[PDB]
């Protein structure tokens, strides 16, 4: 029931650090992940385990944080807008496949706002 | 389908 999950390292890609992936790894997803809410979004869906034998028809485009945490430490994305698009990737999963007002939608609302406040701060 | 159900701080 449970696809493989995302790759975290592209092999061929040369390493470049910067400092906004730095920020991204050490402000934006450590606020996220150390927060009291993380929990529902620090591995990926596990459909077998939690019995939602439709997840995976409805949600073709699977992302969660660690799948971002691994991506950043392995310096999967070439700039800050390619990790950014996954955190946006994993909030949208949450707000289609839930209904709206579920326990996890007013959690991903709050970590998304948060999310959204250290983005706006991203060094230049 | 019925969500994911209760989910409480962590």
């Amino acid at each position: 029931t449970n696809p493989p999950p995302p790759e975290t390292s592209n092999p061929n890609k040369p390493k470049r650090q910067t400092n906004q992936l730095q920020y991204l790894l050490r402000v934006v997803l450590k606020t996220l992940w150390k927060h009291q809410f993380a929990w529902p979004f620090q591995q990926p869906v596990d459909a077998v385990k939690l019995n939602l034998p439709d997840y995976y028809k409805i949600i073709k485009t699977p992302m969660d944080m660690g799948t971002i945490k691994k991506r950043l430490e392995n310096n999967y994305y070439w700039n800050a807008q390619e990790c950014i698009q996954d955190f946006n990737t994993m909030f949208t999963n949450c707000y289609i496949y839930n209904k709206p007002g579920d326990d996890i939608v007013l959690m991903a609302e709050a970590l998304e706002k948060l999310f959204l406040q250290k983005i706006n701060e991203l060094p230049t | 389908h019925p969500g994911k159900g209760v989910k409480s701080p962590g």
